[PDB]
């Protein structure tokens, strides 16, 4: 009892790691307030503050643009995402990525003489 | 002197970049595991089908003096590419980087979506549009394959042009978890940050990849 090992990292970086008495989290379903001992759960979590309560009774604060709660015997860890996720959020982007492409089948042989000209012109460099 | 000043800045911009990779590390693996857990109805990207047209999302850099870098890279892609279209499978490409997108609207090819002028900051943001549409296209039934195209970082004189499947998916633990709301939807939303984490780290090695070309070029 006591501490949990909790793990808080993005797909960029590693945001927290080390001991906690217990951490306070808004899931997709409700509130969390997970201690030790609490049985294994896998849920969203909505964008918000997570309160961490470390080792010591130090509070702390991080705010999640959301992500996924996953808590296991022993370690807890928050999979966070580095922006807001959605459907409609997503797809706006996935327009703009469209639009640039659009904004401006393959002719392999041409393909491969540019290839075999940009080599050549390296092998110069190359050869000073 | 200036040799060694030279290679003060560009060490400087490689930890940078190996931190990256590194950081990146985490959040990638439990989420593999997790998923390990959850696919053992079947999640259409854990299954083969019938292959009628495929997708690359591909890493190109944004700046020159990288030797032959992209070069190497569009070589290796261009032969898989043709395999396929001999055999009449179409190819979708989703092109990251400046570099990239010149070179196929110059040779043609269907880029349906890029994201290019990120440098020495990518991020998962900027990936994730780029991403939507290919996913959106396989769950559509648009696309039977995903593939990543990037270069793999060994060290500052050896990078590897690299083409890996994506999609569809590449003992037990005794306990279950509570699954809120349920386990198909969670699972289906820890492929898509997989996926997606699986290019952010494809594009962070390939950054790391072209400091090290540069730096070699630089000479």
């Amino acid at each position: 009892a006591m501490t949990y090992h909790l793990d808080v990292v993005s797909a960029e970086q590693q945001m927290f790691s080390g001991l906690v008495e217990k951490i306070q989290v808004t899931g997709s379903e409700g509130e969390l307030g997970i201690y030790p001992g609490h049985a294994p759960l896998l849920t969203a979590i909505k964008p918000g503050m997570i309160r961490i309560v470390k080792q010591h009774g130090h509070e702390e604060f991080i705010y999640l643009s959301g992500g996924i709660l996953e808590v296991q015997p022993g370690n807890v860890t928050v999979l966070a995402d580095t922006a807001i996720r959605g459907q409609d959020l997503d797809e706006a982007r996935a327009m703009e990525a469209k639009r640039k492409a659009e904004e401006h089948d393959v002719d392999y042989a041409q393909a491969s003489a540019e290839l075999a000209k940009a080599i050549a012109q390296l092998r110069v460099i190359e050869l000073t | 002197k200036i040799t060694k000043a030279m290679e003060m800045v560009a060490a400087s911009k490689m930890r940078k970049s190996q931190d990256r990779m590194a950081a990146s590390r985490p959040y990638a693996e439990t989420m593999r595991k997790v998923i390990g857990h959850l696919a053992h109805y079947k999640h259409p990207y854990l299954e083969d089908r019938d292959v009628k047209r495929v997708g690359y999302l591909v890493v190109s850099t944004d700046r020159g003096l990288c030797g032959g870098l992209n070069i190497n890279l569009f070589k290796k892609l261009l032969a898989e590419m043709k395999t396929w279209t001999d055999k009449g499978v179409q190819c979708d490409l989703a092109m990251i980087g400046s570099k990239g997108v010149s070179f196929f609207n110059s040779v043609g090819g269907n880029v349906v979506a890029q994201v290019t002028g990120m440098g020495d900051n990518p991020s998962l943001s900027e990936l994730i549009g780029p991403v939507k549409v290919m996913l959106q296209a396989y769950d559509e039934g648009r696309l039977d394959k995903l593939y990543i195209v990037s270069n793999k970082f060994i060290n500052t004189m050896s990078q590897v042009p690299t083409i890996s499947q994506l999609l569809p998916l590449p003992k037990h633990k005794s306990w279950d978890y509570l699954y809120e709301p349920d386990p198909k939807a969670l699972l289906d939303t820890l492929l898509r940050r997989y996926v997606e984490s699986q290019v952010y780290q494809g594009v962070v090695e390939n950054l790391a990849s072209e400091q090290a070309a540069r730096m070699v070029a630089m000479k």
